[PDB]
């Protein structure tokens, strides 16, 4: 696995020393260089994971994610160019390192064999984030997005530290492999019950269950571009990616003990999708349009049968890509108009069809359209719940029904309608923007020719 | 020469325990041969070495 964690390494002396006129080329050079090394990850054997080390493994749910982490660097990039251009080359060559040490960190979180070099990991992802949120961030309300979201992980993952601490100490080894080999089942004494907990609630702070998730739309507002690129294509992502590792151990109490929030994610991605069609700011009505989505993997993980699992990271991978490009549409709407209000610039249909294209495209995946994978994640994850439920139908439909809406309402608010008339700083659409959207589309359309390489290790 | 210490020929036998002292507990087990490396070097959590 080094062969892709030296390269991440190797990227920080390189940008360090690199001429100021060539951080970005070298960055987006190499790191798409990573990315292409990195898709031999996805050659996943049909039942064994890809052991390579004694602390590094692989198997087909690792391996989509370490793709889209690496393919997302390129992105954060070229998003982030316009923004910190008359920035200084040391500040510059600082928020490339951070996101490198970010890409790293997901990295090895997303490779780890060890339950607490796991942990490690994913709470050191925290401090690279926070600091791009609040030292980069644009608005006076970063510095308050950057603690809510801080602490909100911290108070969840505090208690995962303590589990996963006394499960070293009972069954004497925190190795995946060893933990799922040598499984047993936990009793429905109270002490197993708070041991479930401990280990669940961490994840579902990450990814927002409904009642823990105000610290998305702050910290998706507040932050730059590239920030909440990661926010929404990874860090979400990787409470899920943890449950669906850590659920092996935690059964079979959640049978039991996952009424509480299936009965809160099937609720708050229907208040979440309303809560999108009432919103007066893009990127907040993104973040809760990524709420929304976010609940059906916590659904499908909760259930724990194949089909979910397969919907799960189906949806996982296809919403960090749609998430991703509709911030960074936000983001070229706002470098233009300096605004993110969604109601103030009207009619960028006429003004930029391509963008309006681009828009239309990544509200049509947005809205789950066939045959896309988010369409295929969501009907997996549909069905399983089905199964799990008749009843659960008249919420999943609602739920996509409300997702229609507030996707298509968003498109004509912003890309249809009568242009503002005294906005006159609407600039063609660059070279640069066109093709970050264009390298967010493409890999999303690709992926429903060969929709067996997302699905996940039960396929 | 009243301060001298002398040597005084008894016959009464030497005081085997003049202390009525218990039997002094049996010492712990006493190390053992060479030492070896750790089977797999230190064993905390996830480092090999």
């Amino acid at each position: 696995m080094l062969k892709i964690i030296i390269p991440t390494t190797m990227l920080l002396p390189m940008t360090w020393m690199s001429k100021h006129n060539m951080i970005w080329i070298n960055a987006t050079v190499h790191s798409l260089l990573i990315s292409l090394i990195s898709l031999s990850l996805l050659n996943q054997l049909g039942e064994n994971s890809l052991n390579f080390s004694l602390t590094f493994f692989s198997d087909s749910l690792s391996a989509p994610l370490l793709v889209l982490t690496t393919w997302l660097l390129p992105l954060m990039l070229m998003a982030s160019q316009s923004h910190l251009s008359k920035e200084t080359t040391t500040r510059k060559k600082l928020y490339i390192t951070m996101l490198i040490l970010l890409q790293l960190f997901l990295i090895m979180t997303f490779t780890a064999t060890e339950l607490i070099l796991f942990y490690i990991l994913f709470e050191a992802t925290l401090v690279p984030t926070l600091i791009i949120i609040t030292r980069w961030g644009n608005q006076t309300e970063r510095l308050n997005a950057g603690l809510y979201f801080l602490f909100y992980t911290l108070a969840g993952s505090l208690p995962l530290l303590v589990a996963l601490v006394y499960i070293q100490n009972t069954t004497g080894s925190l190795n995946f492999l060893i933990i799922h080999y040598w499984s047993h089942p936990l009793s429905n004494s109270w002490s197993n019950i708070f041991m479930w907990l401990a280990c669940i609630m961490a994840f579902m702070v990450k990814m927002p269950l409904y009642g823990l998730h105000l610290w998305l739309p702050k910290a998706h507002v507040e932050a730059p571009i590239a920030g909440s690129m990661v926010l929404a294509a990874v860090l979400l992502k990787l409470g899920g990616y943890g449950m669906m590792r850590i659920t092996t151990i935690l059964n079979p109490l959640t049978n039991y003990m996952a009424y509480p929030f299936l009965m809160l994610s099937m609720w708050g991605m229907i208040m979440t999708s309303s809560i999108c069609l009432r919103q007066t700011d893009l990127k907040s009505l993104i973040a809760y349009s990524s709420v929304s989505h976010m609940a059906l993997v916590i659904v499908a993980i909760m259930i724990q049968t194949p089909w979910s699992f397969m919907g799960a990271t189906a949806l996982m991978i296809a919403h960090g890509l749609t998430s991703s490009m509709l911030f960074c549409l936000a983001n070229t709407n706002y470098e233009r108009v300096h605004s993110r209000t969604m109601i103030l610039a009207r009619g960028l249909q006429t003004l930029l069809p391509l963008m309006a294209t681009w828009w239309l495209m990544a509200s049509l995946t947005n809205l789950a359209l066939p045959p896309s994978i988010n369409l295929i994640g969501e009907l997996f994850i549909i069905t399983a719940s089905f199964s799990w439920s008749n009843i659960t139908i008249i919420l999943m439909g609602m739920n996509m029904m409300i997702t229609a809406l507030y996707s298509l309402y968003m498109l004509i608010t912003t890309q249809r309608g009568k242009y503002t008339h005294h906005i006159n700083n609407i600039k063609a659409s660059f070279t640069r923007e066109n093709a970050l959207m264009a390298l967010h589309i493409l890999p999303l359309l690709l992926l429903t020719l060969n929709p067996k390489m997302i699905l996940g290790p039960l396929y | 020469e009243l301060s001298k210490v002398t040597k005084v020929k008894t016959d009464r036998p030497l005081p085997e325990n003049p202390y009525h002292s218990r039997a002094r507990p049996e010492p712990n087990p006493e190390a053992e041969g060479d030492l070896k490396p750790a089977k797999h070097g230190s064993r905390l959590f996830f480092w090999t070495m």
